[PDB]
């Protein structure tokens, strides 16, 4: 059953060739056929923003507890201040990421994004949201739909979960109990629809002229 | 011998007929054996750590269900049959079905619980009658050699396990019924602070509350009475008796509840490493990973006790009980060293009234 | 919150509890706080009604009729009566008996009125005057170590009172079957003489306080008395030897008494303590002093009355009123069928979908009831609990209707403040304006519904775009001031 | 994040040596004299739990900021342009990259 | 690391206002009534010490992770190749580098 | 269950109230060690990205080409690179300090049977504080660094952009 073995996760790839210069020449494997492959990578930029207060967590609605908490009120002020500066740092970081998504971006006004989307035989329909001139409601791309439907607890998920909390018949949910006990996850200062629009604008500027994000040259 | 009254001496053999067999059976708690329902609690679809009087998993059961036809051996009324009731026991009983004249007949063993088994100390008796569980607790004048018979088919002797011609004054007497067409019954009996408790179950392995009786004293020994029937041991082709008993202990249990509120599984939380992993994880099938288990101090194998050899007596009593007692203005003092003293004898011989300490205790 | 100028004159004051703006001022410790968003706590919804559920008419407990009984027992044999399924008045019970002191540990006086208990366990015995100080908690006296142990980890109440000296009889009866087996009759003591045990001894079932008659026949020097105890009992450990000046000297165990035995290890009877809820184990009988001289398998084992020793007695009389101890043992706190009726309140039917405080048969708190139809309650099963000690629903005693208990709303309110504006821009997050209006408070300011919740004192015009907001509430929504 | 919030919520049901983990039972069983020491024990335990939580939150948010700075450099140097840094964007011979929005972060598809 | 472990070990011999720093003397001098408050003081002090130690360990391990990411970039950009970054590998005009294993880290020999 | 309360029943029973702190402490240490293991795996992986060795590589005899001595930097000279691939250069590093992971393992091994009492590691290990070995041994990492160096050395020059080293 349980086999006790060695753990070798990495090893080199071997090539049968000589390692000496015969006739002034070495031996090496030059590739003769090629392909294009892809690979994804997720880097965490934002985190949920949590707020905790003493007047609900430590002492919920009891007068004696709230009166005894007045001695330790400096701890509560320090906790609230620390969480406030943490959330301020997170908001500043989100603003910096949103700004660095669009530095020298430049779009064309005559851009009806629903019909001209795949020139030079490359499909960007899945990567580019709000195909058309109606880019005011939701600019989320088809590619991001799989990401935002694979996980349901996004900021919109938190908003919809806290919304469905006052009137319901379910008691085993943890978010309602946490929110009633003073622990709550506030939405970020930029909605993910705006960030999706920023990424879409960056991708389109990389593709269509003037090629701002692709060093002023056709993509192919 | 369990009593002191000589009722009869018929059909007794004592010629060293030494074939006592105690069967064993491992205790499997992982499906609900030895678990009882809490008195007012409904848990649904959750896992709860609970402490209570429980049997220990990985231990062994004990088949004390004796069986005879005519003879009563003298080896049936000593140890290990007259067993030990220290904290409490968990019982598992087979329900023997007899088919006489196309009619069901349920009958099994009768258990008595007491301390000394005479008529000045109480004795809890549980005895079925064709589907009615008689649970009484009085000062029974039980015979030296008790006996139980078979109501479906009469044996060679009458029932004789007490000589109460008049009903003794006592506390508890009640009747209980159950589904007579069952296979196994489960009984929880334990005591706590002078009150005797009892739980019952017939259908389903989890147990539920039955009653609770106060006595004021402790319980010491219990004994499963031998049964005499003729249709049971008829050439060993028919059924038999199975009365399985295990001791109880106060250990933490992990319990699982389904959507109906029925206990489906249980974990001992102290039987083995796997149970400890299950109880730390609060699940029954933890994910694949490495777990560190603490509480691994090696137990000592011996004891060494060193004292200086024979030193003279201190005679603290001879100085405390001196006849020249001084004032608080000039209080006396005597320093004691290199001498042995008995604190109990010193406290006893002087006519003490109070003896209390600060930053230190008596024990 | 007060402000002082350079002359020491109070110029301004803040209420610190009048409104949200005053609370912001008092948290900031200033009068003109900087522009920012402030979170204000203390927003639990007030209950609108009260539901109080009691079991209907139960018989009277008559605690006074049992406490004022004329047969008061000793601490050696203390009585106990369990009370359940009955209603009691604590004030009338305290008043009618001539009480002197009534104090409790781990529980108090003021939480007994209008409270429910599963059962009330009461123990009663008379107090000898010599050991009056023995009954203090934590004291290891002769009463507490051999007659009655008082638990200190359980919520209990101690009651001291007294009955008139006449119409009093003392019941002396030791509850030791071991002492009764070997010839212990009733006591011979005067009236109002309270007996207490000083040492309790426990033996095994096979004890037999007599010597073997066959060995007694051979013993010629210091021959112990002999008798014939019933079967199953091992006799004494008397054995014979030579003491280098006698041809046959035989000694026995527990010389001369179990109290002052020089070898307590070989003595079968051992000095023992007493636990809570238990009586004395027994009285250590003197082995040698009791028995029959020259008894050879013809006389059963008996021992004299003076053989049993280790007890002394005193009187109860103090100013012609014999003082009596009582000990209330309260188990199953804030749950059960034994409830007090001093805080009299009529039974109120259970309301639905409104935040009310409840007193459902001892269980207190506030919550929202939503009646459902679920049949997982059995005959004994009556309350539904969460996985860690939380009530999440119950079933009524009388109507047998299943209910669920949901927590009331305890959210927070935001406040957007600008320096130039004396008003506030509130925001109740994740709520609808209809629920804020009728269930929380009425709106004296224009209210509108937004994605983040309901916004107060700020009109809904989310069409304009502002590239710089000092007041951000989240998800791309900011509250500027103009 | 869900586990951290669940642990902080489960911190509310610890006795901390008091007779009950809930303030309601304490305030319904004791009256402002021996209630105060139990309430102080509960308050001290909950404040210690909150201080530990905010310290761990500070460390986690610092790590988040460092990862986001890495993401900003990744956007600047691999997507909008191609700096001559070997094996910075993707393993092997890199060509280009594209950026897509992700829940709490970005998604880079290195080709 | 040795000093941190030694300090954590020496934390076990602090009285914290109790009569003795060792549980054996307390359990051999008091019997479950006044022993409980001393044991509570010892438990609270040791738990505070453990919380401080794990917070400091979290900060130290975060610093170790940042240094290891620096080592990964140093391997990628100085050893296997030579990115045009002035004074990143070594002080002065850089030529190449080689990597050798070290106890709890790597050793870079810039030439 | 070893540090706060060693083997005493009353202490372990009183610790049940603060058991959430112990679960949190063990969880925090577990995620810290998981982060360390992931970082070690990432460093080991980035030590070999485009590495490519030759099978006909008897490293005991061809070790100094182009008048450059890499015998000290390259371990397991020959075909027996299964036991210890530690180089001669790393010998000075691993003998200058004795408290490596192998040092910790050999120290904890010599703890049950001995006549010395002033050692601190045995007391710490008996009091619940213990330093576990990493998920990759330093012999494997030494072999990885040796493989990278030899890939920089000989054709195909994977770690040196496909060109002779000189
Ligand atoms: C409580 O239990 C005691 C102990 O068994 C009872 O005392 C015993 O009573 C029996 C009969 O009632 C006695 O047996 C008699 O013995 C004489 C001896 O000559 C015999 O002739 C009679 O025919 C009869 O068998 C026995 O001696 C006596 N004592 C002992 C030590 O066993 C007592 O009766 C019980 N009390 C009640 C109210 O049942
Ligand atoms: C060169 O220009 C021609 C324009 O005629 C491109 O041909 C079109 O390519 C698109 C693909 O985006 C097709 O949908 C059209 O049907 C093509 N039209 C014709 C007439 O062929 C061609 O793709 C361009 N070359 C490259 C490499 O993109
Ligand atoms: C009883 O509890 C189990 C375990 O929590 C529930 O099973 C989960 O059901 C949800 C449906 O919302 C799934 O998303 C989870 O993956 C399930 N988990 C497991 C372990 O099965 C089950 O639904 C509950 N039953 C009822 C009637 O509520
Ligand atoms: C409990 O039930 C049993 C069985 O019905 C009762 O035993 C019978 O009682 C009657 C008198 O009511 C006697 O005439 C029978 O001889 C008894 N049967 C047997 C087999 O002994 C018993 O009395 C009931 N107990 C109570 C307290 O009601
Ligand atoms: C004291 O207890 C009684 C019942 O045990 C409560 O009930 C009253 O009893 C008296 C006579 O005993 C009746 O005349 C009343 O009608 C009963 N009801 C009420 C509401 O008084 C009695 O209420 C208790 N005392 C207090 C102060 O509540
Ligand atoms: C609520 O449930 C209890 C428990 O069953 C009911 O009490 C008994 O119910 C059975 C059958 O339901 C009746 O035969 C008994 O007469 C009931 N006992 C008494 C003392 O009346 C109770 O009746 C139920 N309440 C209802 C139906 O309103
Ligand atoms: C809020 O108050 C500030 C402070 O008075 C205003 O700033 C002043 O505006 C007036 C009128 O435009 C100028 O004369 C001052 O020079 C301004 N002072 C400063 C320091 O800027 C501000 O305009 C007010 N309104 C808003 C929306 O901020
Ligand atoms: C508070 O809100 C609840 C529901 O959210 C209201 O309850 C319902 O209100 C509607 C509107 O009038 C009624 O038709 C229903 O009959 C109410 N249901 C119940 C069970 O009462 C409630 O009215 C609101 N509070 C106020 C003061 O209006
Ligand atoms: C808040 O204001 C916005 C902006 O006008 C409202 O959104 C409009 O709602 C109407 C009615 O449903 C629609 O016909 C428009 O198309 C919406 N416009 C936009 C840009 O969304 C919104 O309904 C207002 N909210 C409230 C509660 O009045
Ligand atoms: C050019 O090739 C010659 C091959 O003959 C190399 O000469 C050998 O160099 C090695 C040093 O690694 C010596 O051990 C041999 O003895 C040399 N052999 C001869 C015949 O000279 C020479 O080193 C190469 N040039 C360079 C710059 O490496
Ligand atoms: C080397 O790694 C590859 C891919 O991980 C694996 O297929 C091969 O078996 C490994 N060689 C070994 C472990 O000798
Ligand atoms: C490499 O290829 C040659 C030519 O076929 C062969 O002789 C030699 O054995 C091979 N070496 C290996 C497979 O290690
Ligand atoms: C390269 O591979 C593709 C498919 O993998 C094939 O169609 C093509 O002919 C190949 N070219 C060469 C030169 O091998
Ligand atoms: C509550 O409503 C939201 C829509 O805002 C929905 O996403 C969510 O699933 C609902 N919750 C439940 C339990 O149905
Ligand atoms: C017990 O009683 C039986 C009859 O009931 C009698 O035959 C027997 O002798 C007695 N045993 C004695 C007296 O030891
Ligand atoms: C049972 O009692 C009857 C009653 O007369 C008697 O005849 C019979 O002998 C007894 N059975 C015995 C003693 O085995
Ligand atoms: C009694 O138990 C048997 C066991 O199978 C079951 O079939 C029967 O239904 C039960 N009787 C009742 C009344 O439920
Ligand atoms: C006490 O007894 C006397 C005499 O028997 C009698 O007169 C008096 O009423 C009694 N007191 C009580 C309270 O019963
Ligand atoms: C009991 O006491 C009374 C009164 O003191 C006395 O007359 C009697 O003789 C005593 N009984 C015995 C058996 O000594
Ligand atoms: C008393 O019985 C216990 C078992 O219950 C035994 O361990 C002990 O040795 C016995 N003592 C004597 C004096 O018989
Ligand atoms: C214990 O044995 C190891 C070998 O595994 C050795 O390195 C170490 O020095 C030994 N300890 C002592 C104190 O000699």
């Amino acid at each position: 059953s349980y086999r006790f073995v060695t753990f070798e996760p990495f090893n080199v790839s071997f090539v049968n060739d000589s390692i000496e210069s015969v006739g002034g020449l070495y031996e090496i494997k030059i590739p003769t056929n090629f392909t294009i492959v892809g690979q994804e990578e997720f880097i965490q930029t934002n985190s949920p923003k949590v707020t905790i207060d003493c007047s609900l967590f430590v002492c919920s609605n009891y007068a004696a507890c709230h009166d005894l908490l007045s001695e330790y009120g400096t701890f509560c002020d320090n906790i609230n201040s620390i969480l406030d500066e943490v959330n301020g740092l997170l908001d500043t970081t989100q603003l910096h990421v949103a700004d660095t998504l669009m530095q020298g971006v430049t779009l064309s006004s005559n851009l009806n994004t629903n019909l001209h989307f795949d020139v030079d035989n490359i499909n960007f329909k899945s990567l580019v949201g709000c195909l058309g001139p109606h880019c005011g409601s939701s600019s989320r791309s088809f590619f991001e739909d799989l990401l935002f439907d694979k996980v349901k607890l996004s900021d919109v998920g938190f908003v919809e979960a806290y919304n469905n909390c006052t009137g319901g018949s379910e008691i085993r949910d943890l978010l309602c109990v946490q929110s009633f006990n003073g622990i709550k996850v506030l939405p970020p200062i930029l909605s993910e629809s705006q960030i999706s629009g920023y990424t879409t604008a960056a991708t389109v500027a990389a593709m269509f002229p003037p090629w701002s994000a692709a060093a002023g040259i056709p993509f192919s | 011998v369990i009593g002191d009254f000589n009722c009869t001496n018929f059909a007794i053999n004592d010629l060293n007929t030494t074939i006592p067999r105690i069967s064993e059976y491992v205790v499997d708690v992982s499906y609900g054996l030895g678990t009882y329902y809490i008195l007012d609690r409904v848990y649904l679809n959750t896992t709860i750590l609970f402490t209570g009087y429980f049997p220990k998993s990985g231990a062994n059961f004990r088949d004390l269900s004796l069986k005879g036809t005519t003879k009563l051996s003298t080896l049936w009324y000593q140890k290990p049959f007259l067993s030990d009731f220290n904290n409490g026991i968990f019982s598992r009983v087979k329900n023997t079905k007899l088919y006489v004249n196309k009619t069901l007949y349920s009958e099994f063993s009768t258990i008595v619980i007491g301390s000394v088994f005479i008529n000045n100390s109480y004795t809890i008796v549980v005895q079925p009658h064709n589907g009615v569980l008689e649970i009484t607790a009085c000062q029974y004048t039980m015979c030296e050699y008790p006996h139980t018979i078979c109501k479906s088919i009469g044996s060679s002797r009458n029932e004789s396990w007490h000589f109460d011609k008049s009903e003794p004054l006592c506390l508890f007497k009640k009747n209980f019924t159950y589904n007579v067409s069952t296979d196994w019954l489960y009984f929880h009996f334990y005591q706590e602070r002078g009150t005797f408790y009892a739980y019952y179950a017939d259908s389903g392995m989890p147990t539920t509350f039955l009653f609770s009786l106060y006595l004021g004293t402790l319980l010491s020994h219990y004994y499963v009475l031998p049964l005499t029937c003729n249709a049971i041991s008829s050439n060993t082709d028919n059924e038999t008796l199975q009365y399985w008993v295990t001791p109880l202990s106060k250990r933490q249990y992990l319990l699982k509840f389904d959507d109906r509120g029925v206990i489906t599984n249980a974990v001992d939380c102290s039987s083995s490493f796997f149970s400890e992993i299950q109880c730390k994880t609060k699940s029954l099938l933890p994910n694949t990973g490495v777990y560190d288990l603490s509480g691994f101090t090696v137990k000592p194998v011996a004891t060494v006790h060193r004292r200086i050899p024979d030193l003279p007596d201190c005679d603290i009593d001879k100085w405390l009980n001196n006849f020249n007692v001084p004032s608080p203005l000039n209080w006396e003092r005597k320093i004691f060293s290199n001498c042995n003293f008995n604190l109990s004898t010193l406290l006893r011989l002087v006519h003490t009234d109070s003896f209390s300490c600060n930053n230190f205790d008596e024990s | 919150l007060l402000k002082f100028d350079d002359r020491g004159v109070i110029t301004n004051a803040v209420d610190c509890s009048s409104s949200f703006f005053s609370e912001i001022q008092c948290k900031t410790k200033s009068l003109l706080p900087n522009t920012g968003v402030y979170d204000l706590s203390g927003f639990t919804v007030k209950p609108v009604a009260t539901v109080h559920r009691r079991i209907p008419d139960l018989p009277d407990c008559d605690i006074d009729k049992w406490l004022n009984n004329f047969n008061v027992p000793s601490p050696l044999n203390w009585e106990r009566k369990i009370f359940s399924n009955c209603n009691f008045n604590l004030s009338t019970l305290l008043r009618l008996v001539h009480t002197d002191s009534f104090s409790c540990n781990n529980f108090d006086e003021s939480k007994i009125y209008g409270s429910c208990f599963k059962s009330i366990v009461l123990d009663k015995f008379a107090i000898p005057n010599s050991r009056r100080s023995d009954l203090q908690l934590g004291s290891s006296g002769f009463l507490q170590s051999s007659n009655y142990k008082i638990d200190t980890t359980s919520s209990s109440c101690q009651l001291y009172y007294s009955l008139p000296a006449i119409n009093v009889t003392i019941n002396n009866y030791n509850p030791s079957s071991w002492n009764r087996r070997y010839g212990f009759n009733n006591f011979n003591l005067s009236s109002h003489s309270v007996v207490y045990s000083r040492y309790c001894f426990s033996v095994n079932n096979t004890f037999c306080p007599c010597a073997k008659p066959s060995f007694a026949s051979s013993c010629k020097s210091h021959k112990p008395p002999s008798a014939s105890c019933p079967i199953g009992t091992n006799y004494r450990s008397c054995e014979s030897t030579t003491v280098l000046d006698h041809t046959d000297w035989c000694r026995c165990s527990c010389l001369p008494d179990p109290i002052t035995a020089y070898d307590p290890r070989s003595c079968s009877q051992k000095k023992s303590l007493v636990g809570v809820g238990e009586h004395c184990a027994g009285f250590g009988v003197d082995e040698e002093k009791c028995g029959v001289l020259d008894g050879s398998y013809n006389v059963s084992c008996l021992c004299s009355t003076d053989a049993f020793l280790g007890w002394s007695y005193d009187t109860c009389v103090s100013n012609n009123r014999c003082n009596i101890f009582s000990n209330f043992i309260l188990n199953g706190i804030n749950s059960g069928t034994t409830c007090s009726n001093d805080l009299l309140q009529p039974n109120t039917e259970v309301f639905t979908d409104v935040c009310v405080d409840y007193d459902l048969y001892g269980i207190t708190g506030q919550g929202i009831f939503k009646e459902v139809s679920a049949v997982y309650y059995n005959s004994w099963q009556n309350l539904l609990y969460d996985f860690n000690g939380n009530i999440i629903g119950f079933k009524d005693f009388v109507t047998n209707k299943t209910y669920n208990i949901f927590p009331c709303y305890a959210g927070r309110v935001s406040a957007a403040f600008h320096q130039n504006a004396s008003s506030l821009a509130l925001l109740y997050r994740n709520l609808k304006c209809s629920y804020v209006l009728n269930n929380i408070s009425l709106a004296t300011q224009p209210y509108f519904d937004s994605y983040l919740g309901c916004v107060f004192n700020a009109d809904n015009l989310t069409d304009y775009s502002v590239s710089s907001c000092a007041l951000r509430m989240g998800s791309g929504f900011c509250v500027d001031y103009n | 994040n869900a586990q951290a919030l669940n642990s902080l919520l489960q911190q509310l049901f610890n006795k901390f040596g008091a007779i009950s983990s809930s303030l309601q039972e304490i305030l319904s069983r004791l009256d402002a004299l021996e209630a105060q020491v139990q309430i102080d024990r509960l308050i001290n335990g909950r404040l210690t739990a909150l201080n530990a939580y905010v310290s761990q939150q500070l460390s986690d948010i610092s790590l988040v900021k460092l990862g986001a700075a890495l993401a900003m450099e990744k956007v600047n140097e691999c997507v909008k342009s191609q700096s001559p840094r070997i094996n910075f964007c993707g393993n092997g011979n890199h060509i280009l990259s594209l950026v897509q929005n992700a829940p709490y972060g970005l998604l880079f598809m290195h080709f």
